[PDB]
């Protein structure tokens, strides 16, 4: 795998044409209260294609 | 960590900014005044200057001015 190469699999709303959201910070999926600290419903909002 | 660069009371000097779909558009006009006090009664239109293809999540802004 290459992992030089990534997107985004969450957010919390659609981009309009070429809004460039470019942040990493962890996604709190509603129940656990992340503030940006991994675990469980705290996802990484990208993923690479590998 | 940069992602975009570029270089080039007896006025009023007046600016428009908007943005779509990432496309930041500066217009601009000035002109000498008389009424010294506030903003003239009769018309005038602003022109471009440019647009920047920035692409930026906007909702809030502040100015900037020289210092003592």
């Amino acid at each position: 795998g290459n992992y030089n190469y990534l997107y985004r699999l969450f957010r919390k709303s659609n981009l309009k044409p070429f809004e460039r959201d470019i942040s990493t910070e962890i996604y709190q999926a509603g129940s656990t209260p992340c503030n940006g600290v991994k675990g469980f419903n705290c996802y990484f909002p990208l993923q690479s294609y590998g | 960590n940069c992602t975009f660069e570029y270089v080039s009371f007896k006025n009023l000097r007046e600016f428009v900014f908007k943005n779509i779909d990432g496309y930041f558009k500066i217009y601009s006009k000035h002109t000498p005044i008389n009424l010294v006090r506030d903003l003239p009664q009769g018309f005038s239109a602003l022109e471009p200057l440019v647009d920047l293809p920035i692409g930026i999540n906007i909702t809030r802004f502040q100015t900037l001015l020289a210092l003592h």
